[PDB]
RNA sequence: CGAUAGAAGAAGCUGUUGGAAAGCAGCGCGCAAAAGGGUGAUAGCCCCGUAUUUGAAAUUGUUUUCAUACCUAGCGAGAUCCCUGAGUAGCUCGGAAAACGUUAUUUUGAGUGAAUCUGCCCAGACCAUUGGGUAAGCCUAAAUACUAAUUAGUGACCGAUAGCGAAACAGUACCGUGAGGGAAAGGUGAAAAGAACCCAGAGAUGGGAGUGAAAUAGAUUCUGAAACCAUAUGCCUACAACGUGUCAGAGCACAUUAAUGUGUGAUGGCGUGCGUUUUGAAGUAUGAGCCGGCGAGUUAUGAUAGCAAGCGUUAGUUAACCA
RNA sequence: UUCUCGCAGUCAGACAGUGGGGGAUAAGCUUCAUUGUCAAGAGGGGAAGAGCCCAGAUCAUUAAAUAAGGUCCCCAAAAUA
RNA sequence: UUGUGGUAGACGAGCGUUGUAUUGGAGUUGAAGUCAAAGCGUGAGCAUUGGUGGAUCCAAUACAAGUGAGAAUGCCGGCA
């Protein structure tokens, strides 16, 4: 599946680039990426759920009711679970974190498929440097270039190697695209744009890891 | 989430586990033993199987 | 994260208030009181499930009776009649249905005759 | 597996919850018996205890242990059953590591064990050699020189 | 270099639903801002604004650089010269800590009490060899918890029987003398455009005429359900011992979540409530007035087992720490 | 049904028949073993009837045979010597 | 073929459900939601329509459950 660079217009060259091996993966695996998108997708909390417990709540204890000669309960304590003094045994609390790893080379496998993955699902038309310069600050002209091959249908996902001013300045005021570093990948953030762009250099870089 | 040092200073563990114990008649009396019984009491035994995950859990 | 559905306990009370109907008093009004009515009235629809057949047996058997004691048989001298002479797969409620034809339990009768 | 298809392999085995309902499974019958010590409020008693009944790990004596103070001195052992697949000539402790053998902090003498003969001619160094296995190396036309 | 005043700072029209647009449709336009909200429904370009962008009058702080007190500083030869932190080290009756339960080690409540450098103590009793260093004088930045307190910001943070007793004029009223204990709280309507005129009525109050897009937008208040209290529509409906019921069902009123339709019921059969804990209850064993809200099987460090997955012949796997 | 394994429920039992011990062959009585019941499982029958007899209920059915047992009426069932 | 009685119990099939992210949609030319009907389901439920409300929710794979109310001589509130 040779991928054709593409120009900052949307026309191709005359140089359909090679492949590298370094992402083609032999057996495809579905746990790994699920479990992956599992330790990654979580950990959203900070710390903001909290509730006070029966012995965390505020009050003086003290008995009130006589059993004898009274109709209610006993009930030596006031704040619990079933009564308005309030404090319940479950709850949410700012210390659990829900212990999550994942292994070195279960990782790579993962990391290796979804690279034959993405790279295989042909959502992807190769970049190179030279249209990387001649880039104004506009978004205007990345917008022209995005809808000029109309990639309409999910969110963009570019990967990047080098800091460009022109890269930091445009790419940031549209809702349809996002950038990252080739080592600043997460499989979750692959699965979710199920639209990326690549770079001609990277290629390389990721087959030493392969 | 210990090891129980009061209750495993009684026993030996081997390959596979196979927890040894001692033999009784030892301590404070035994003037009530053959001499069969009484160097086969001085040798080894094993345990049943009815306590066998609770005392190799635990232990 | 606090859970909401403070409604589907009322859906749930609404739609079993659907099931009880023509109650008297607090027994149609009364939520409690309709968990346990909507269950005895079960248990009585099983009841008559398991009950009706024998009932409309012996029904029949009586109704059918009836006619017979006319006629100078009795019902076990007339199922005599029919076992050994007279081949059919005639019921006892058939030959009650039959009895709201007239003239024709004359022709039964006269066929055990032949 | 996008976040509107994700799907598993082989997983979401059933889970326990027992305060949701009696046809559910376990309600306020929840398998916990009845009329009971460790059914009750702060069951699940601690390891040690018997509900009254005398344990014999008190009543059984206490195993020989001549060593009291002292701790039997860890010695690096190259296994001649696992050595045979591997190849390396006069073996000292800077090299091990490349191996997966020996740790970064050691200073384990060697001892060699198993009369398990394997397949190839290897000069070796050891500290101690075992009858047998020093009859295993001789049949392995090597060498071995004793260590300290 | 900030902080405690600031300031510059891009980009839209037409028709429509419409009471009102912000929504929709047509064509757009900017973007370093299509971050966030309001704006008469459901706005990147209407604003608040924002990104970016700089600023301190006056004060304080973080340091950098410069000139610069103060003192900081080894190698050779002798000499049984002197010194090297005395009630010192020790010993006894014992505590206190040391993981220790008095034992190495440290300190002392009561006593006695040396030595010198070839000295002392120590190397979990102790001596001998070996080895450490010469306490018993003193300050010492470095990593320290916590946010009472502040800024910037965030929330698979609770949302008015929740979140803090206290969204609110909360520890408030109030109770106990007194320590102490300790309630109740939100949303009109787009803009009050807060119901003018009239009527009855002593007034209060209500009802018509109004405004307001809507008066289920009228002040009670975002809406406004069941228990509870009456009412009328079809039928039954005051000689019958009924957990007021079941199945059939005359007869009557209907006409559908449109269907072998629904509703009531003169009448025949059938017809010892529930959770509880017990040898076992119809139970006359308890408990429940009803309705509605609420209300109780979890987390951390892990281990074991089943399943699943990675790797798997010299295995796998990192803790901490760091980007 | 035998082997391992995880999780267990009972752990204060009662009822019929028999052999019983106790008692006083007085006890639907206490305590033992055996055939069954329940606790774990409905129904039909006998005046009501959990443990007595007949027993083993996926369900709909207004079908058949019928189990013990019953046949003047209640209520299904016949008479003759 | 056994079936399909069943306490405790082992055990399978699952559902509803709030929030997360997509994937999308619907939406004052109608929404969450109230009431009713003479529906769909083996069930944990789903509805459609009508009044009713004039601004928000849903549908399908996964994620974690302060999660699912018959009594607790339960508490609160209202009504007796």
């Amino acid at each position: 599946a040779k991928l054709k660079l593409i120009k900052i217009d949307g026309s191709f060259e005359t140089e359909p680039v090679k492949l590298s091996p370094g992402l083609i993966a032999k057996e495809l695996k579905q746990q790994p990426v699920f479990d992956a998108v599992l330790v990654e997708q979580a950990s959203w909390r900070q710390g903001t759920h909290s509730i006070l417990t029966k012995g965390e709540v505020r009050g003086g204890g003290k008995k009130p009711y006589k059993q004898k000669h009274t109709g209610k309960a006993r009930q030596g304590s006031t704040r619990n679970p079933h009564f308005v003094g309030g404090g319940i045994v479950f709850g949410p609390k700012p210390n659990r974190n829900y212990s999550l790893k994942l292994n070195k080379k279960a990782h790579t496998a993962a990391l290796h498929t979804v690279w034959s993955e993405k790279l295989a699902s042909d959502n992807t038309h190769l970049v190179d440097q030279n249209l990387f310069n001649k880039t104004e600050g506009k978004t205007k002209v990345m917008m022209q270039f995005l809808k000029s091959a109309k990639l309409l249908d999910k969110n963009v996902l570019f990967v990047v190697n080098t800091l460009n001013t022109n890269l930091e300045q445009s790419t940031s005021n549209i809702k349809n695209v996002q950038v990252k570093h080739l080592d600043k990948v997460s499989v979750r953030d692959l699965m979710l744009a199920n639209a990326l762009l690549v770079e001609k250099e990277v290629l390389k870089a990721l087959e030493g890891k392969f | 989430m210990k090891v129980k040092s009061a209750a495993k200073k009684r026993f030996k563990l081997t390959k596979s586990g196979q927890i040894k114990r001692k033999h009784a008649y030892t301590s404070h009396l035994a003037p009530h033993k053959t001499t069969k019984q009484k160097r086969h009491l001085r040798k080894q035994g094993t345990v049943s199987a009815s306590d066998f995950k609770r005392i190799g859990n635990l232990i | 994260m606090r859970i909401k559905g403070g409604k589907q306990t009322r859906v749930r009370r609404k739609k079993w208030l659907k099931q009880a109907s023509g109650s008297f008093g607090t027994r149609h009004a009364s939520y409690k009181v309709a968990k346990q009515t909507v269950i005895q009235a079960a248990k009585y629809a099983y009841r008559d499930r398991r009950n009706k057949k024998r009932d409309f047996r012996s029904l029949w058997i009586l109704r059918l009776n009836a006619a017979l004691r006319e006629q100078g048989m009795t019902y076990s001298v007339f199922i005599n009649l029919l076992k050994k002479h007279n081949i059919e797969i005639n019921r006892k409620v058939l030959s009650e249905l039959a009895i709201k034809e007239p003239s024709k339990f004359n022709l039964i009768v006269q066929k055990v005759k032949s | 597996l996008n976040q509107l298809k994700s799907v598993p392999k082989a997983r979401n085995h059933k889970t326990k919850t027992l305060g949701r309902g009696h046809g559910s499974g376990l309600g306020k019958t929840s398998g916990r018996g009845q009329k009971g010590q460790k059914a009750r409020k702060s069951g699940l008693t601690r390891p040690g205890f018997e509900g009254g009944q005398t344990p014999l790990y008190r009543r059984l004596p206490k195993f020989g242990n001549a060593r009291k103070g002292f701790l039997k001195q860890e010695w690096v052992v190259l296994n001649l059953n696992k050595i045979a697949k591997l190849k390396l000539d006069k073996i000292n402790r800077a090299s091990l590591i490349e191996k997966q053998v020996i740790s970064a902090k050691s200073q384990l003498p060697i001892k060699l064990i198993g009369h398990t003969k394997l397949e190839k001619p290897l000069h070796f160094e050891v500290h101690k050699v075992s009858k047998q296995a020093l009859k295993a190396v001789e049949n392995a036309n090597g060498s071995v020189k004793l260590l300290e």
